[PDB]
């Protein structure tokens, strides 16, 4: 009755050992331009400056 | 549920308020000064406390309580020492050996208790018993032996056989 | 100043007034001191390392000059141990063999197997 | 469990009291419904803290 | 009432469970303890053969003196942790 | 609610005893009084037979901050017992009564600051033994320290400014590279834990380079050979109580410390490595029981002699041996007997009577206080090791488990028994022999709490002296838990 | 493995660049300073900083190239005796014995301690926890440094630690065995 009450503490302890591995693994792990940045307007293509415009400038 | 009284206690310190500080009472190296203080001293010791009056009362009461306990608590002590004063007896009982004899000392013998008797349950007292029993299993024709003889004839097993399966633990080995 | 640690500590003192060491031992006893037990005046000024030079500090013999003192002590150890080993050279012989022992030298008595009879066992 | 969770934090209101009292020379019992006071803000930041938490821990239960 | 606790070993038990871990190590334990009073029980047959016996100790247990000054070596508390930490054949 | 409610009447009960009462003298007796009976209870029910860990209980978890917490998952600070854990804490809380009692009739000047801090400082080193993280173990390895100062600097003797920062400043500075070592392995293992770390082995480059920050921070709390200059001048302006625990008490949690951290998760790093060990044990027990000789002072010299147990005392942790733990921790739990004993004659009695601790005023102490004489010599004769007093078992035990692993550095280091003859005795014939001294009116002699004291200071080593197996029954399983001779 | 270093090439390359610290190092003392000065009393009133950085500069890559080719290798011990090269041109400018000794001392343990950490005031990419294999092994894999497992092999501990006090190549029981 007391070496099963040390293998609930030992599980409780190797679950947040787990636990922590898991959120420094998720923190490494590359992220897309509409979670990193602006979430709506998810293209990072510009059509910047539209007056004098040229046909031919889009590649 | 002891009991105390205020009006006593307001008067107590209307009786303090006119007597001299506790280094002038008594370093006059006598019944003219010294005899109402020999009283007051025995004041200190009357014990007017309370268990459940210190409980179900407010701070007025208790500073004031506590500032003439600390000022018969000097008029004693001074007084036994330039100097009921006037006596000789032995011994007066002092401040902490309620609780060092009677809880201190007590808990501290019961750790004594416990400890030689917790001392019975030993890894020396179950081997030599749980060897005995390996050697009764696997031979169990010993047990048809007297019962003087079968202290000899277990050591005959034991100085005769291994029986002590730790090579069985370490299969990884061989 | 007279031993070559009370030399070796000039230099730590600034204020001390660095009086000279005389062991409390060698003072006469008969003059009256404050303190007869240790022969010292009341305000005396303490070495620099006292304790080697108290009533409480060793026995300091005063007889013989050390140096002398370790000569005449390797000088018996040296005359005992010479005189005592020359003297083997002249000792007289025996005139009985050593007396023996039966059953193969008592080989099985003190221990012994037949393969291990060369370690147990005297004089067959 | 929320209300050990709420105690706890009260308690660190009736200590800021206490001690607030104690800077200003005061007694320890100087204005006793301060305590009440301090003991409902304190316990009101317990309560936001213990939902904050709750709420982050369901999150992490929705990601699988 | 004398109990009798299994034998863990630690070979192929899965060291990340806690309890077959610490039965191993009270189990190796306790056998070693067992192991040693095997070596207290024959110092204690060999004293008594040497106060009966007197002047033929050295013929009448030869084979327990060196029987004790063999187990004397091999028989005595040695630690869980160097056939937990390493293994053999690896 | 139950346990709140206790909560809510003690802490009334404890105002209005401030109130009525001047002094909590007498509820921190109570209640330093009362661990006991709670201790011993946990010590009845104590199982013996399981290596295992008894009484768990985790602090300060996500899902419950404020008490106890039941969940599968746990980040809080782990708390515990077995055996080993257990005998310190018996060691402690029989002894912290006696320093709370040690300074009765003496403070006169903030009484009520002065038990705080000492009832502080024992309850700090109680939860030392209780706990069970690298990280709990360590919030409470330097907790310590604040009160230390203070105790230190305000209630000192004199130049005690000096003595306080030095108790800051050396632990600490010893401190923060164990708290490197602590990080290291918390960064790899990501488990600050003392149950599964036996299972846990280590590249024998990284185990080899972080011994070294828990070494050089226990060289600091048991003073060895570039430390210990600490150790004898923050004795000698300590005041009474916070010598007897620091030298019963403080410094025995790095006795316990080297087998807590250092022995079972450096298991290959040390059998490399002990011969270094075997240096600084054998040069302190070498050196600094050998600066003991010239000493002015009275209280210094009982600090150095401090000094050389310890120094005996991690030569038989660290044998690799059976022998030499057991014998180890019978030297912890007798020292910490003797020890604030000779605290109690040097500063707690004599310094009360004559406030100067100069050597050199004092002899003659039997013409005129014979039941004080009696009590330097029992007790230095104590202190030497003569047998039947538990020191002896102690220094026994662990001159022979550090003469298996090498035999010429136990040779070598068997004549600490001579070197602490010679200070000892030195002294106790200064102070009891010789005509009673100039310098000295008569004073009084011992009185009722100075021989209460220390009579359980004397049954205490003697009970071990006679049998030390009246603590076998706990520590069996511990002199296993830290052999790994395979 | 390694290369052994040019000591003549290393040191009047230092020698160079401790001339350049020492002449911007004067520049700095002229201007920041009060009273008479003018354009001569760069090396007059220079307080000696041009012998520091060009005796320094000399003397540390000297002994540190010359340790490093007679031991024919490379760790933290070539700064350790080059720190100590460095501490004795420090140390000869106080004319006293003991402060020579000292500074020997302590600037080459302040040296020793820099080199063997790496000898780097910033880290390595590589080889540190976040660009390393860390963790549990997978398989029988060789246990790098930064990894755990959970039982070596006897055969690596017996190498590493030796064949002697308690560790042997067999465990004690079985090698003790009835047949
Ligand atoms: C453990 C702690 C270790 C560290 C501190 C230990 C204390 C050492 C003693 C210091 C001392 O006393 O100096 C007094 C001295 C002041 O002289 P003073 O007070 O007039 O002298 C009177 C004394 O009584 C002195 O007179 P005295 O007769 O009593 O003693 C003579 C002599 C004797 O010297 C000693 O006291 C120490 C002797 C040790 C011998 C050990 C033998 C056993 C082993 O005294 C000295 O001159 C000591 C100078 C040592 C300087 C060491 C500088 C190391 C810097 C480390 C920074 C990190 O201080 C200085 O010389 C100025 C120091 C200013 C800082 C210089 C920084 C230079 C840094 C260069 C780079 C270093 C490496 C950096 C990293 C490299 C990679 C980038
Ligand atoms: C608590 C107070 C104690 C103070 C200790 C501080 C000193 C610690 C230094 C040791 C350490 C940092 C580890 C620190 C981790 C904990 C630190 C704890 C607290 C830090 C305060 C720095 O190691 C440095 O050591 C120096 C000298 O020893 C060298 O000097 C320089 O040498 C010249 C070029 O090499 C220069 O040209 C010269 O200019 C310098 O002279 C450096 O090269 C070296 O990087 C070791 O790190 C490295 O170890 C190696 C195995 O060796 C590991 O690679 C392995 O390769 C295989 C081999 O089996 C296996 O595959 C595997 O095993 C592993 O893959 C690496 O992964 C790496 O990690
Ligand atoms: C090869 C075979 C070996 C067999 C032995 C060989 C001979 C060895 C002889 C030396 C050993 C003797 C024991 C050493 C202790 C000596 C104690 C002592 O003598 O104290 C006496 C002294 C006072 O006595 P005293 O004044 O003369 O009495 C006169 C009465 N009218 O009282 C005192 O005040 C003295 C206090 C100082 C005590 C001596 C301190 C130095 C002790 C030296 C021990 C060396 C340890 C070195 C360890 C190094 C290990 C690497
Ligand atoms: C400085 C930062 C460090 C952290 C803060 C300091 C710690 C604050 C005090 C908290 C720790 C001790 C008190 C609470 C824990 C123990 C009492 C308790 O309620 O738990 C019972 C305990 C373990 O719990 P468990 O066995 O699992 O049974 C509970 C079932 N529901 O069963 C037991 O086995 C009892 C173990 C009790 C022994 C605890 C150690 C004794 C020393 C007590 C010091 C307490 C100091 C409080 C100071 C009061 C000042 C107002
Ligand atoms: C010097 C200055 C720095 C010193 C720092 C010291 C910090 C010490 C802080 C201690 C606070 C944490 C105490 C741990 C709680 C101990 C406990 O268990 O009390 C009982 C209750 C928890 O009850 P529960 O967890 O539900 O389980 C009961 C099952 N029998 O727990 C409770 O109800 C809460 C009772 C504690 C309330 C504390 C309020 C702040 C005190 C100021
Ligand atoms: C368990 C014991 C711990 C809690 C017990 C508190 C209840 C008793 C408090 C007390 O009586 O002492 C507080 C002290 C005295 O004030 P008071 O008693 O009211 O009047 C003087 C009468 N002579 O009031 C004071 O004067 C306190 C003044 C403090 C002065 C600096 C000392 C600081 C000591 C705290 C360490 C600081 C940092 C701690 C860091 C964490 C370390 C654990
Ligand atoms: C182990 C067995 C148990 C430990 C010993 C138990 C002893 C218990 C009782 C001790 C009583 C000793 C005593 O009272 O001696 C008093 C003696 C007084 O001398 P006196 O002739 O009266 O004249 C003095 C001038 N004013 O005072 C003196 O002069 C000093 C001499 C002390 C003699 C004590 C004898 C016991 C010493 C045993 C050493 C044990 C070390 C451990
Ligand atoms: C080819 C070319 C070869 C030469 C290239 C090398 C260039 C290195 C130049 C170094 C010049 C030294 C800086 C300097 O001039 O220091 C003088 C200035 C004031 O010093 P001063 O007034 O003379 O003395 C007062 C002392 N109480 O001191 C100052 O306040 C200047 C500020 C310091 C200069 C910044 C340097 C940053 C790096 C600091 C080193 C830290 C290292 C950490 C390890
Ligand atoms: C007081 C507390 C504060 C600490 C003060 C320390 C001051 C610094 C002392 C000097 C330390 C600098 C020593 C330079 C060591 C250079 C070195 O490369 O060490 C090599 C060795 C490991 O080198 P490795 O590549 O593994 O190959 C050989 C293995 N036998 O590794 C070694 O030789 C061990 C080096 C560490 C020795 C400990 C020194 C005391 C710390």
């Amino acid at each position: 009755d007391i070496l099963n009450e040390e293998a609930k503490i030992v599980q409780a302890l190797n679950n947040q050992r787990e636990l922590t591995i898991k959120m420094h693994e998720l923190k490494r792990e590359e992220k897309d331009y509409a979670h990193s940045y602006s979430p709506l307007f998810s293209d990072p293509v510009p059509q910047g400056g539209s007056i004098g415009k040229a046909p031919g400038s889009s590649r | 549920l002891r009991a105390y009284n205020e009006e006593k206690e307001l008067a107590l310190k209307q009786r303090l308020s006119q007597l001299p500080p506790p280094g002038k009472a008594f370093v006059t190296a006598k019944e003219a000064e010294l005899a109402e203080l020999a009283e007051i001293a025995a004041l200190y010791k009357t014990d007017r406390v309370g268990i459940l009056d210190i409980l179900l009362l407010g701070n007025k009461h208790a500073r004031l309580y506590r500032d003439n306990t600390a000022l018969l608590k000097d008029y004693y002590y001074n007084g036994r020492r330039i100097l009921w004063e006037i006596k000789r007896e032995g011994a007066e009982k002092e401040d902490w050996v309620n609780q060092m004899y009677f809880l201190y000392a007590p808990s501290l013998i019961l750790l004594l208790i416990v400890m030689v008797y917790k001392s019975r349950e030993d890894i020396t007292f179950w081997a030599k018993k749980e060897l005995d029993q390996r050697v009764l299993d696997k031979h169990p024709e010993i047990n048809d032996a007297p019962e003087n003889e079968r202290d000899a004839l277990i050591v005959e097993r034991i100085i005769a056989g291994d029986y002590d399966k730790l090579a069985s633990l370490q299969k990884k080995a061989t | 100043i007279r031993a070559s640690f009370d030399k070796a500590e000039e230099p730590m003192l600034g204020d001390y007034p660095d009086i000279d060491p005389f062991p409390a031992q060698l003072k006469n006893p008969y003059k009256k001191y404050d303190d007869q037990q240790d022969r010292r005046n009341l305000e005396e000024p303490l070495s620099v390392n006292d304790d080697l030079y108290d009533m409480w500090s060793p026995d300091r013999f005063t007889h013989f000059k050390n140096q002398d003192a370790l000569k005449y002590f390797i000088g018996f150890l040296t005359i005992f141990f010479g005189a005592s080993y020359v003297a083997t050279y002249f000792v007289p012989e025996k005139a009985a063999i050593p007396r023996e022992f039966p059953y193969e030298g008592l080989w099985k008595e003190s221990g012994g197997t037949e393969k291990s009879k060369a370690f147990f066992g005297q004089r067959s | 469990a929320l209300f050990t969770s709420l105690v706890g934090a009260s308690g660190l209101g009736f200590a800021t009291k206490f001690l607030s009292n104690k800077i200003r020379l005061k007694p320890a019992g100087y204005y006793p419904l301060g305590y009440v006071f301090s003991g409902v803000a304190w316990a009101g930041l317990g309560l936001v803290l213990h939902n904050v938490h709750q709420h982050s821990l369901e999150v992490l239960e929705k990601k699988k | 009432e004398h109990q009798r606790p299994e034998l863990v070993s630690f070979d192929d038990i899965n060291y990340n469970d806690h309890k077959k871990v610490r039965e191993a190590q009270e189990s190796y334990t306790r056998e070693q303890f067992i192991r040693l009073e095997a070596l207290k029980t024959v110092r204690k047959a060999l004293e008594k053969c040497y106060e009966e016996s007197g002047p033929n100790h050295f013929e009448d247990c030869k084979n327990l003196a060196e029987q004790y000054l063999d187990m004397l070596p091999t028989h005595r508390l040695q630690g869980y942790l160097g056939y937990q930490r390493n293994d053999p054949s690896k | 609610m139950f346990l709140t409610s206790i909560l809510l009447s003690s802490l009334y009960l404890f105002n209005r005893i401030l109130a009525w009462q001047g002094n909590v003298k007498h509820f921190y007796l109570f209640a330093s009084n009362l661990l006991l009976l709670f201790i011993v209870v946990l010590y009845i029910n104590f199982n013996t037979f399981s290596n295992s860990f008894q009484f768990n209980f985790e602090l300060f978890n996500s899902l419950n901050p404020f008490g106890l917490s039941n969940s599968d998952i746990s980040n809080g600070l782990l708390f515990g017992i077995d055996g080993l854990s257990l005998t310190f804490i018996l060691l402690t809380v029989l002894l912290i009564p006696l320093t709370l009692l040690g300074n009765w009739y003496n403070i006169n000047f903030n009484s009520n600051l002065y038990y705080t801090l000492v009832l502080a400082i024992g309850l700090v080193i109680l939860l030392n033994f209780w706990a069970l993280d690298y990280i709990s173990f360590y919030i409470l390895f330097e907790a310590t320290l604040p009160l230390l100062f203070i105790l230190i600097h305000i209630y000192g003797s004199s130049d005690s400014e000096r003595a306080s920062f030095y108790v800051l400043m050396f632990t600490l500075s010893g401190s923060l590279f164990m708290l490197l070592s602590i990080v290291v392995i918390s960064i790899v293992l990501n488990t600050t834990n003392f149950i599964n770390h036996n299972l846990f082995v280590l590249s024998l480059d990284l185990q080899t380079i972080i011994w070294l920050g828990l070494f050089i921070a226990i060289m600091v709390k048991t003073p060895l050979f570039p430390i210990h200059v600490w150790l004898p001048v923050v004795h000698s302006e300590s005041p009474l109580a916070g010598s007897m625990i620091l030298a019963g008490l403080i410094l025995k949690l790095a006795l316990y410390a080297i087998l807590r951290l250092l022995l079972p998760l450096l298991c290959e790093a040390q059998i490399l490595y002990t011969p270094m060990i075997y240096i600084i044990s054998l040069l302190t027990i070498i050196l600094t029981s050998l600066a003991t000789l010239r000493q002015i002072d009275l209280k210094v010299i009982i600090a150095y002699s401090s000094i050389s147990h310890m120094g005996i005392a991690i030569l038989g942790v660290c044998s690799n041996t059976s022998l030499g733990i057991y014998g180890s921790i019978v030297l912890g739990v007798a020292h910490g007997f003797v020890s604030p004993a000779l605290f109690l004659i040097v500063g707690g009695i004599l310094y009360d009577r004559y406030h100067i601790r100069i050597v050199n005023y004092y002899k003659g102490l039997t013409t005129y206080m014979p039941q004080l004489a009696t009590y330097i010599i029992i007790l230095s004769f104590a202190n030497i090791g003569t047998p039947l007093t538990g020191n002896f078992t102690g220094e026994f035990l662990s001159l022979q488990g550090g003469f298996i692993r090498n035999p010429i550095i136990g040779g070598i280091s068997c004549i600490s028994v001579l070197l602490a003859a010679i200070y000892q005795l030195k002294l106790t014939n200064k102070l009891t022999g010789g005509i009673s001294s100039i310098y000295m009116h008569r004073t009084n002699d011992v009185t009722i709490r100075e021989k209460f004291i220390m009579n359980i200071l004397i049954i205490s080593t003697l009970i071990i002296g006679i049998c030390p197996q009246i603590m076998y029954n706990l520590l069996y399983w511990t002199v296993n838990n830290y052999i790994y001779i395979i | 493995h390694f290369h052994p270093y040019n000591t003549l090439g290393l040191a009047t390359q230092s020698a160079m660049v401790g001339l350049g610290a020492g002449v911007v190092a004067a520049a700095a003392r002229n201007s920041l300073a009060t009273g008479p000065r003018n354009i001569l009393t760069t090396f007059s009133k220079s307080g000696g900083v041009v012998t520091i950085f060009t005796g320094a500069s000399i003397a540390y890559v000297f002994t540190y190239c010359s340790a490093a080719n007679l031991r024919e290798r490379k760790d933290g011990w070539n700064h350790m005796w080059a720190g100590a090269a460095t501490g004795a041109v420090l140390g000869a400018r106080t004319k006293l014995v003991p402060a020579f000794i000292g500074w020997t001392v302590l600037c080459g343990a302040a040296c020793g301690l820099f080199g063997w950490t790496g000898a780097r005031f910033n880290a390595d990419r590589k080889a540190s926890l976040e660009q390393s294999p860390k963790g549990f092994v997978q398989e029988d894999a060789h246990q790098t440094f930064w990894e755990v497992v959970h039982r070596r092999p006897l055969s690596l501990t017996v190498e590493q630690l030796g064949e002697g006090r308690g560790i042997n190549a067999v465990p004690i029981a079985t090698a003790t065995e009835a047949p």
